[PDB]
RNA sequence: GAAACGAUGACUGAAUCCGCGCGGACCACCGCGCAAGGCUAAAUACUCCCAGUGACCGAUAGCGCAUAGUACCGUGAGGG
RNA sequence: AACGAUAAAAGAAGUGAGAAUCUUCUUCGCCGUAAGGACAAGGGUUCCUGGGGAAGGGUCGUCCGCCCAGGGAAAGUCGGGACCUAAGGUGAGGCCGAACGGCGCAGCCGAUGGACAGCAGGUCAAGAUUCCUGCACCGAUCAUGUGGAGUGAUGGAGGGACGCAUUACGCUAUCCAAUGCCAAGCUAUGGCUAUGCUGGUUGGUACGCUCAAGGGCGAUCGGGUCAGAAAAUCUACCGGUCACAUGCCUCAGACGUAUCGGGAGCUUCCUCGGAAGCGAAGUUGGAAACGCGACGGUGCCAAGAAAAGCUUCUAAACGUUGAAACAUGAUUGCCCGUACCGCAAACCGACACAGGUGUCCGAGUGUCAAUGCACUAAGGCGCGCGAGAGAACCCUCGUUAAGGAACUUUGCAAUCUCACCCCGUAACUUCGGAAGAAGGGGUCCCCACGCUUCGCGUGGGGCGCAGUGAAUAGGCCCAGGCGACUGUUUACCAAAAUCACAGCACUCUGCCAACACGAACAGUGGACGUAUAGGGUGUGACGCCUGCCCGGUGCCGGAA
């Protein structure tokens, strides 16, 4: 019928991206461990 | 005294409303007209504490100021009896004759326009502001505060009265609404009758939407609920219970003192609501 | 400065008509604001300008081989004199 | 457990030299000791990185990759 | 097997190496409260020009939303920011907490809202309240003047400021009629020769003693200190005083006049067809909004956000020979968003997918009306495999002799029935109802007559098998079980007897209330509620009612 997934620009944005990762450890944390992984792909906000 | 319907639709029989025919209609004072935003039952953590809120129709707070001692010695006149949507009573607009306006609560009987006093130097009528010491005793009188200044937190649901039984020491003895006897420091302020609405207890809501738009989202049966749900659950069948009458969370419901065993209060209290 | 900023002409069939007209368009500098372009291209050629407008464009993504690429991104940038004070440099294209 | 000693949470908070602490309950004896103040290189651990080697691999091996955390999947963490 | 809806295609012409599929032409078929148009969210160059044809395309492709290259997007007035606040998120000091951290007043962030200055036309292959033409508006700084003494905040008040339903008068959009006006040519196939046929028939701005329904509306003096910390030309109370009808005030809109547009077409050039010039009329009659006048009227209980801009007072403060206000000229105009797809082949569905996606506009005819049904207009398509066959069988549909539920688990399915009017209508009842019960009869075309019209009754005639002639369009009844009722429910095998409910009942709870979330004496809900309130539990409208057992368990109380 309808789907899981209806883009809404300013929620991926303040959910997913950077000052947001950035507002909480555990986002720092998922930060840095990705970089590590050599992602590309840091945070939605590198989209 | 109470507006009735003929059966038109099936819940417009049993259905009843209020008599407002003596209610002042006017758009309370723009400087006292606060906004009461809905809160679901959560809390700021966003858990339902309360339960079972939800919705209704859009609210306003009208300040009403308890203590009236912020302006005893003085008087006002009656201006006006309004609507007060999150009261169970009806309120009252003051026009202190030196300017200011406020609201106060709305006693039984009380016509439009009396003018009516504060301080203790004021007349036994209905709607002054009198310390309990100063009342007769057995007089009728409501909105009761638990300390000079604090706020009457007594006797405001609609048609209540709690009665002088007489002075003592410091501390007046209280005829609680509930059926208590409570001692009470004289230095306390009054506000003189019955609280009038009175004929609210009786109307018949007569269908679901009157209890939505009141905001009472409906009540659960824990008889419903399944194990993993509440207590109660389970079953095969309109089951009984197989324990004893108990809240969600276990605590017995029916016959089961709840109050803290000790307290400050428990010597202000000369009797139980019984 | 009072030069960096015009980072080049615009070439087409519009901006020649437009040229003809007395009207004067270029690609600039992303970063610029409008009273920076007015005072920019009034120092460097002498006029009266009365009359402008600014569009940042994106850029063509393009592949040369497995390298799907975005170019840079300009900022169209058009302006009007007054008094037919046409400018030299451009007035033989 | 016969539970010494240290160690602290709550109650108590002694002696300072003819004194204090321990010697696996506890006592005498007889031994080892100076609580309540601090710093301290050295040997030791690791290895993102640099170099040298190899009865280690040579394209399903070897890191995931002869390179790429890319293509691709995932709203995301993440997988790859 | 399938090529992704049974909306449908033909012939000619062209191009090419090659054509059922691409491009012209002439028809046909489908959508038309859409399958048209305009936005938003999302996508990201898919837009336009020229080119390409590997692969993507369910076939083919010379074609494309695919490939290449190049172009295209323009704002002081639209939308967002340079202003405001809601929920929410924050947040120095502050309150807490093994740590990371959790709270939290003011302040700040936060549009889905408040506020706010521009409209009409023209055009690129591709932009448009941006650019260009014509005539406006707003703020800002300076200058010549009218200056000629007050300006008026980080505080005051006013104002902003709001619900649903129903509805009166005026009016616009916008649509219909016509021997109104303008323009165009023609005679068809028996007639018509125009009184026929086709098309067009006012948009902006300015003024004007012209017309105008509707709508808002008081005023001034004085007192009280004690109301807004104080102030106070203000705001609020008290008092006095003022030609009730009103006038004061506004002008949606229309009429006039003017000016700028636009306008059917007509002309001229010419290159898979456009470039450019020109331009007539502008009527009476009727319908009519969910729009405007507007913050109108009335009724109702469930009782209807905040803040800035704004308007008024005063405080300091610098001025009171440059204080405001004003007219005119100059001058200035920041930041992003504007292409295109946007009910879909371009967004979400792995797909060029019978799904999903929020708001606006959505013409005409017939129809009691209507966003309903049939058919259409503008516009958009014929849904990216084709051709023939004309067996079984399968799907969707028509008709049906005699019979009419014999079917079967059961009338499952399918037919019946079908709109509007008029007659008429049961037990039972809570007097609302059942009820569109049932059951009848009418319905089209013409002429005359009346009546309030487009319209309708009446009377007589006419035709066909039949006249809501086509389409949209209830089968009905008798009697039980369960629930009272409207509602809710197992996303994707169960919609009910579930659940909720209004009602009643037991208890609990006197405020830092019980009760609930909680590192926790934090803070929060309960509640800015107060025993006619709040929690928990059970029954489940309404009506007559609700008995017998306190030994065990639980609970309340008692004390040797
Ligand atoms: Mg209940
Ligand atoms: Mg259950
Ligand atoms: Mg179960
Ligand atoms: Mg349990
Ligand atoms: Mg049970
Ligand atoms: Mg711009
Ligand atoms: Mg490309
Ligand atoms: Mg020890
Ligand atoms: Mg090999
Ligand atoms: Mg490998
Ligand atoms: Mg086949
Ligand atoms: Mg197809
Ligand atoms: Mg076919
Ligand atoms: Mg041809
Ligand atoms: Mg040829
Ligand atoms: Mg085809
Ligand atoms: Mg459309
Ligand atoms: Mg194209
Ligand atoms: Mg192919
Ligand atoms: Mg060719
Ligand atoms: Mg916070
Ligand atoms: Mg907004
Ligand atoms: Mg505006
Ligand atoms: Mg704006
Ligand atoms: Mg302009
Ligand atoms: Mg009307
Ligand atoms: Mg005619
Ligand atoms: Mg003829
Ligand atoms: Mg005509
Ligand atoms: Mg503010
Ligand atoms: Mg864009
Ligand atoms: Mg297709
Ligand atoms: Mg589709
Ligand atoms: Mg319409
Ligand atoms: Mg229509
Ligand atoms: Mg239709
Ligand atoms: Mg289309
Ligand atoms: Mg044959
Ligand atoms: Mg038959
Ligand atoms: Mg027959
Ligand atoms: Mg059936
Ligand atoms: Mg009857
Ligand atoms: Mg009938
Ligand atoms: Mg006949
Ligand atoms: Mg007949
Ligand atoms: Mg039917
Ligand atoms: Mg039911
Ligand atoms: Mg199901
Ligand atoms: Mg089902």
């Amino acid at each position: 019928m309808k789907r899981t997934y209806q883009p809404n620009n300013r929620k991926r944005a303040k959910t997913h991206g950077f000052r947001a990762r950035m507002k909480t450890k555990s986002g720092r944390n998922i930060l840095a461990r990705r970089r590590a992984k050599g992602r590309h792909q840091l945070t939605v906000s590198d989209e | 005294a109470v507006k009735k319907y003929k059966p038109y639709t099936p819940s417009r029989r049993q259905m009843t409303t209020a008599d407002f025919s003596g209610l002042a209609k006017k758009r309370p004072e723009k400087a006292l007209t606060e906004a009461l935003p809905k809160t679901g039952g959560r809390n700021n953590r966003g858990r339902i504490t309360s339960r079972f809120i939800g919705g209704g129709h859009k609210r306003l707070y009208r300040i009403i100021d308890f203590k009236r001692r912020d302006k005893s010695g003085v008087n006002a006149k009656v201006a006006a009896i309004e609507y007060d949507p999150n009261r169970s009573a009806r309120i009252a607009l003051l026009h202190y004759a030196d300017g200011e306006k406020r609201y106060i609560l709305a006693p039984e009987g009380l016509t439009v326009g009396a003018t009516v006093n504060a301080g203790p130097e004021a007349e036994p009528k209905l709607g002054n502001a009198l310390p309990l010491r100063f009342v007769p005793v057995g007089a009728v009188v409501h909105a009761l505060e638990l300390v000079p200044g604090k706020g009457a937190q007594l006797a405001r649901s609609a048609g209540t009265s709690v009665q002088v039984q007489g002075k003592e020491s410091d501390y007046v003895i209280v005829r609680l609404p509930s059926g208590e006897l409570r001692r009470v420091h004289s230095e306390c302020y009054a506000t003189i009758g019955a609280v009038g609405n009175a004929e609210h207890k009786n109307i018949v809501l007569g269908k679901a939407g009157r209890s939505r738009w009141l905001g009472r989202k409906p009540h659960q049966r824990g008889s419903a609920m399944n194990p993993v749900d509440h207590p109660h659950g389970g079953g095969e069948g309109r089951t009984g219970a197989g324990r004893v009458p108990v809240t969600p969370w276990g605590k017995p419901t029916k016959g089961l003192k709840t109050r803290r065993k000790r307290k400050t209060s428990d010597r202000f209290l000369v009797t139980r609501r019984k | 400065s009072h030069y960096d900023i015009l980072q080049a002409p615009v070439i087409s069939e519009k901006a020649y008509s437009a040229m003809e007209r007395g009207v004067y368009s270029f690609w600039v500098s992303p970063k610029a604001t409008k009273t920076e372009i007015k005072d920019a291209i009034q120092q460097a050629f002498g006029v009266r300008v009365i009359g402008i407008s600014t569009m940042n464009v994106p850029g063509k993504r393009k592949r040369v081989g497995r390298f799907i690429g975005q170019r840079n991104d300009r900022k169209k940038a058009i302006v009007r004199l007054a008094e037919g004070q046409s400018i030299e440099a451009l007035a033989g294209q």
